[PDB]
């Protein structure tokens, strides 16, 4: 019934945070202060959407 | 002994005339009752034969601590 339309590979490439758990917990306080605005819009349309392909951006 | 202990034929005429019609109507009735029963069996969409589903007021439309579901 229908097929199932997926990103490309491209479309998945990000700059990427390769730092480990101690360091993204040693900071996550100041992290949340400071990049609430982009992480809460990315929350807000990853609840709304339901669906991991509509809030690639 | 007419005037006495009976009455006149027009009497019973009407009177089993009145009987017969209640009849006709009660048996026109009982065979609607059977067709309409039948139906509303194998339809489902009248008011009788109705069967309990799950009410929609249990559902619970709140975050569920995933993004997806
Ligand atoms: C004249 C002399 C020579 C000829 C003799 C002829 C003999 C005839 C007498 C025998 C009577 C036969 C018994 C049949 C009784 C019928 C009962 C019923 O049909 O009558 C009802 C009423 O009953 C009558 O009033 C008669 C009831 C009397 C019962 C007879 C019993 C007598 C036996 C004697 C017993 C003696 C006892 C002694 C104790 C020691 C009528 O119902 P109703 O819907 O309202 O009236 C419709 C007609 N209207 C509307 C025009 C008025």
């Amino acid at each position: 019934p229908g097929i199932v339309e997926l990103p490309t590979l491209e479309d998945l490439k990000v700059q990427e945070v390769k730092v480990s758990s101690s360091v993204l917990k040693a900071a996550a306080h100041h992290y949340g202060a400071q990049c609430d605005k982009p992480n809460k819009e990315f929350m807000l349309c990853r609840w709304e959407e339901k669906d991991p392909r509509r809030c690639l951006e | 002994i007419a005037r006495t202990f009976y009455d006149g034929p027009e009497k019973n005429y009407e009177k089993t005339m009145a009987i017969l019609q209640i009849e006709a109507e009660k048996a026109e009735l009982r065979l609607k009752e059977l067709e309409v029963r039948r139906l509303m069996r194998a339809r489902g969409d009248g008011p009788w034969y109705q069967y309990p589903t799950i009410d929609k007021a249990l559902i619970d439309h709140s975050p569920k601590t995933t993004p997806d579901n």
